RNA sequence: GUUCUUCCGAGAACAUAUACUAAAAUUGGAACAAUACAGAGAAGAUUAGCAUGGCCCCUGCGCAAGGAUGACACGCAAAUUCGUGAAGCG
RNA sequence: CGCUUCUUCGGCUUAGCUAAGAUC
């Protein structure tokens, strides 16, 4: 549940954040699922 | 952020059971008409009513001298289209969002060197008696307490409701979606423009017969009846002389008991 | 002015009422905002606007001078003599 | 004459984050208006000033 | 180290998750100085006492506008002392100079 | 307590020269007994009259019906039970519905036929 | 093309600071608008 | 500057500290003191001068102390409660001296005899009041009445106990006939305090018809016993055991109130003298201070009003 | 619904007011990918970097730091007022 | 005694810093 619940719950952040070309795969590797451009790839840039 | 004890509400909204239980929710909403939050108050009004809830914030309430649920006027239980239509009050309040949140913040800043009772200056201070007296002889006596039931049942318009006799929501007809007091805005409502309900009751108001004097000019004759029958029932000549006399020189009274 | 010329004078007063909010020591601006008003014949508006420049600032010979002025021009001038008598209050120059 | 009510307040759910934004910024409040500004009276400049 | 980092993240999240929902409020928080910034603020602090300076000084009833020359010639004084040129604008009043 | 002297305001209401301290009415704290104020309520909602909640109440001792109040001072359906615990698909404890219970409602067609073009009527906006 | 970033300064008075209370009733002047 | 009354540090002071209902509150007859209980079940002790500290905090009753009384001594307190007892406390020690568990419902109202030998009078919801002598277990009296009794006093000579109830009418039991010798009819409704003048010629009796009514309680009285009538006070739907007391001098008379205002009445005119508002919610029990002119108020609101008043 | 009463089909005690009440129906508000065009601060060019301002944001855990110096700024700046003599007229 | 043309008199208001920021 725990890993669920943290897994959904970062999920949503992505889409909270409209980062919908982001894909947090579910041992919670962060994939760019395609190229970036410099405004995608600044937008996307989540901190520690 | 604004906050208080209590929240200003009209007796309708409140119901007739003296003993209520409410809860306060701090910044609970925002306002309807002006997205700023506000503590939120929320009771049920007797049984059988819905649970309602404050819907302006207390400025919003007071820069209308409005019930924070209902948006009729606290004084006379009119929509404020009404209102300001009698009292003359323009639609002056800034409706644009950084300039009425602007306009809000003055309106706070003045009421808080007030006593705390009043509403804005416009209100607080009309003094058109004549204007207060056809506010009061069209403003509702009786609270409507209607307006405090549960919405009906769009699973019962939808002829299909699941829960039958313990759906607490209304089974009953609709509004027909074409008469237009189905169709209203809060801020419609708030600001007083275009509100179906202050129309009905502006066009039944102005239909109301009144005295006009005649063309003639030379006419300064009043008849006066309904002064009951002879006897102790009947209103005396000084009845007539000490009330009339206060508005002008009678030239000559005649009685007709 | 812009706002007066366009025949806005409600709105040309709110934008000298906000430029006092700015500086309310600036002589041009409670002039300005005074002349404008005359020349529209808002002579009670004028008026105001004098009565609140003088109580403000009542060192500013400009503001007796034109206010005196006007209240003679528009030959109330027993309203000129008791701005002059309230400048003398001021044990002025 | 007087109603009498029972006040209670609303639990708030401790998971729920803040719920409004407050990032808006709108002008001051205008200042309260002019002290009257009560100076000695101007001192004559010469030209040579 | 999870008993360490649980209030650092709980933090950290909580103010990643507030400028998620509230937005960021920052606009206007005082910027302070560092390395670089230093050299640009000691430029401002004179300027700005200077400016001071000279609208104390100015005696009641002079157009304001002259006090913008007066901050080019310390500018040229500066640049006169960079440079060793010797500095002397002729009419400059003593008090400014 | 010694009354305020002199005329009142024609112009100002009733309502309006009430003492007030928002901007309704008279707020102020209080402190009732908890279990009678429960009590009160409950009288008003189901029996239609309560004691009066004022200070002050004077002769008024009773609000709301008070023809009730003074005439009174101050059937159930059945439900149909399965306690049969071991009955796994039949027993009804708590859940026992009563035998009237209309478990469904559904409009007359008079009335669906009215309502069916109101919903038609809002989404032909489209 | 639609805007909403701010507000329109041409639909309503903006940030209207009214004008104070004085002793000379203010409604007497009447204007003619160009 | 402004007139002063009493040594009091201001002229009304607020004792904060209570967790409920103060149902009940007294004054030590030394005037060092006062105590004050109720819901809480805890008994509070404050010194009336100075700082009003909370020097004490007597406990050990299961229930709340519906009435709490002074032994004239001032060397023991007298309290009952809902727990069925009535507890002696001793002053110095603090400690329970006696806990007469005799009886079988809510014990409502206390009054020690004045002098002689210390007997406590009880009145319960059991029908019964009761006298009991320390020296003993079982009580000295037991008169059952048939309804539940609210209020009790001795009369003066500690030799009639006077009670009310459920009934309206007060009682009178003559302690050596073990009769009603008379009885006092005239409230409309529950009497909720009885309270017996200094001079011991008169009581009053507080009741839920919102009458205080004087009676004179003298052995010879050549007519009708009823002196007088007060009015102003109020009783709401939470019908409060709301007391009565007596000023020292007997110039003035307070009972209880649900309208918030602590009332004083002048005996002599009925003329209400103070209306003084302040609490929130009944003023259950009022007392006068026994040597300055001093008014304790116990509200409902969890808080004792302690003020001077100009007993002139 | 349970522990007890009995004249027997009733009575005493215990138990005491859930729910932003919806399986819904309505109603605002943000960014998306790219055909051709002409293309990104400083008195010639290559042009640093750091500041300043408000009803401008974004990334960031952030009083750190980045986003073109993040973008903008980029001149009718009059804003308390005159004084002079010739020559036509009339 | 008044209007107009013209000149004529006092007034007639540079947007920081850094190693000229660096380089030819
Ligand atoms: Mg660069
Ligand atoms: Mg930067
Ligand atoms: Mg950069
Ligand atoms: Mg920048
Ligand atoms: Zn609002
Ligand atoms: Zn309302
Ligand atoms: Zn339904």
């Amino acid at each position: 549940q725990v890993l669920r619940q943290g897994y959904n719950m970062l999920n949503l952040l992505i889409h909270r954040k409209n980062l919908n070309y982001l894909h947090l795969d579910y041992n919670f590797n962060l994939k760019p699922v395609k190229t970036l451009t410099t405004k995608e790839r600044k937008k996307s840039r989540f901190g520690n | 952020w604004e906050d208080s004890d209590f929240p200003i509400l009209c007796e309708t909204c409140l119901g007739n059971n003296p003993y209520m239980r409410m809860m306060k929710d701090k910044y609970g909403r925002e306002c309807k008409i002006c997205e700023r939050p506000f503590t939120t108050f929320r009771w049920q009004p007797g049984k059988g009513a819905r649970y309602k809830n404050t819907e302006l914030c207390q400025t919003c309430a007071k820069v209308k001298n409005v019930c924070q649920t209902c948006m009729f006027d606290l004084e006379y239980g009119l929509p404020v289209q009404v209102r300001d239509h009698e009292l003359q009050i323009a639609d002056n309040i800034p409706k644009q969002g950084a300039n009425r949140d602007f306009f809000l913040q003055n309106v706070e800043r003045t009421l808080g060197q007030g006593d705390g009772t009043q509403p804005i200056a416009q209100i607080a201070n009309n003094m058109d008696q004549a204007a207060h007296d056809r506010l009061r002889r069209m403003g509702r006596t009786q609270p409507y307490y209607k307006r405090n039931a549960p919405h009906i049942c769009s699973f019962f318009v939808k002829g299909e409701c699941k829960r039958g006799e313990e759906c607490p929501y209304r089974h009953e007809k609709p509004t027909d979606p074409d008469d237009p007091l189905s169709r209203q805005n809060i801020r419609d409502r708030y600001y007083g423009t275009n509100d179906p309900v202050a129309e009905k009751i502006l066009n039944r108001a102005a239909a109301a017969p009144t005295l006009s004097p005649p063309a003639d000019t030379t006419i300064t004759t009043l008849y006066i009846g309904n002064l009951g029958p002879s006897g102790a029932q009947q209103v005396t000549e000084k009845d007539l002389n000490d009330f009339f006399y206060q508005y002008g020189d009678i030239r000559c009274l005649r009685v007709l008991t | 002015k812009w706002e007066e010329s366009i025949g806005e004078i409600q709105r040309a007063r709110s934008v000298f009422e906000r430029a006092l909010d700015v500086d309310h020591r600036s002589i041009s601006i409670w002039l300005q905002y005074a002349e404008m008003e005359m020349r529209c014949k808002q002579i009670n508006h004028a008026r105001n606007v004098f009565d609140r420049a003088i109580t403000i600032m009542p060192r500013a010979m400009q503001f007796w001078l034109k206010y005196s002025y006007m209240e003679e021009v528009i030959e109330n001038i027993p309203g000129a003599r008791q701005i002059f008598e309230r400048w003398i209050e001021w044990e002025p120059p | 004459q007087q109603r009498i009510i029972r006040m209670v307040e609303e639990q708030k759910d401790p998971m729920e984050p803040p719920k409004f934004k407050i990032n808006q910024k709108i002008p001051r409040a205008p200042p309260s208006p002019p002290a009257p500004v009560m100076h000695s009276p101007p001192r004559k400049m010469t030209a040579k000033d | 180290f999870l008993r360490g980092i649980t209030p650092l993240l709980e933090r950290w999240l909580g103010n990643l998750l507030s400028r998620q929902f509230e937005g960021r409020h920052s606009k206007g928080v005082a910027k302070t100085v560092t390395k670089q910034r230093v050299e640009s603020h000691f430029d401002l602090e004179l300027r700005a006492a200077v400016m001071h300076d000279i609208l104390d000084m100015m005696p009641d009833g002079i157009k304001q506008n002259k006090a913008r020359v007066i901050l080019q010639h310390l500018s040229e004084a500066w640049r006169c002392w960079k440079a060793n040129i010797p500095w002397k604008v002729p009419g400059l009043p003593t008090p400014v100079e | 307590f010694k009354p305020e002297s002199g005329p009142v305001n024609h112009f100002k209401s009733e309502q309006q020269r009430s003492q007030k301290n928002t901007l309704t009415g008279f707020v102020e704290p209080a402190h009732l007994n908890e279990f009678h104020f429960n009590r009160q309520i409950r009288s008003f909602d189901t029996l239609g009259y309560a004691q009066n909640p004022t200070a002050e109440s004077g002769t008024t001792h009773f609000v709301g019906d008070v023809k009730k109040a003074e005439a009174e001072k101050g059937e159930k359906r059945k439900r149909v039970r399965n306690d049969d615990s071991a009955d796994i698909d039949g027993y009804t404890g708590p859940w026992s519905r009563f035998i009237d219970e209309k478990t469904v409602a559904k409009p007359t067609p008079e009335l669906q036929k009215q309502m069916d073009e109101i919903v038609k009527k809002r989404q032909e906006k489209s | 093309k639609p805007k909403r970033n701010q507000i329109d300064y041409s639909e309503e008075i903006p940030f209207e600071k009214h004008v104070p209370a004085g002793f000379h009733n203010p409604s007497e002047d009447r204007y003619v608008v160009e | 500057t402004a007139q002063r009354f009493s040594n009091l540090m201001a002229p009304t002071m607020v004792l904060l500290g209570h967790e409920g209902e103060i149902y009940t509150g007294a004054f030590s007859p030394d005037g060092t003191c006062l105590a004050t209980s109720g819901y809480d079940q805890k008994i509070f002790f404050w010194n009336v001068y100075g700082e009003c500290e909370n020097f004490s905090t007597i406990k050990g009753h299961s229930g709340a102390v519906m009435d709490l009384k002074f032994t004239t001594d001032s060397s023991s307190l007298v309290s009952c409660g809902t727990d069925k007892s009535v507890r002696v406390w001793d002053m110095e020690t603090g400690t329970c001296a006696r806990r007469f568990r005799t009886h079988t419902d809510f014990v409502n109202a206390v009054h020690p005899s004045r002098r002689g030998v210390t007997l406590v009078a009880s009145a319960s919801d059991d029908g019964t009041c009761r006298v009991h002598d320390m020296r003993t277990k079982e009580p000295v009296k037991t008169y059952t009445n048939r309804y539940q009794q609210t209020a009790v006093t001795f009369n003066d000579s500690s030799d009639q106990v006077i009670s009310g109830g459920i009934d309206n009418v007060l009682k009178v039991w003559d302690m050596r006939r073990d009769e009603i010798t008379y009885t006092l009819t005239g409230h409309r409704d529950t009497i909720t305090g009885i309270s017996l003048s200094p001079s011991g010629k008169f009581i009053i009796s507080n009741s839920m018809d919102c009458t205080v009514r004087q009676w004179d309680i003298r052995p010879f009285v050549p007519g009708q016993r009823s002196v007088g009538v007060f009015a102003g006070h109020n009783h709401n739907f939470e019908k409060n055991l709301l007391k009565c007391s007596w000023s020292p001098c007997e110039r003035f008379i307070t009972a209880g109130s649900s309208d918030r205002f602590l009332y004083v009445w002048e005996t002599l005119s009925k003329k209400i003298v103070y209306k003084l508002p302040g609490h929130m919610g009944s003023v259950n029990c009022t007392d006068f201070h026994p040597k300055e002119p001093i008014m304790l108020s116990c509200g409902s609101d969890k808080r004792v009003f302690l003020g001077e008043i100009d007993m002139s």
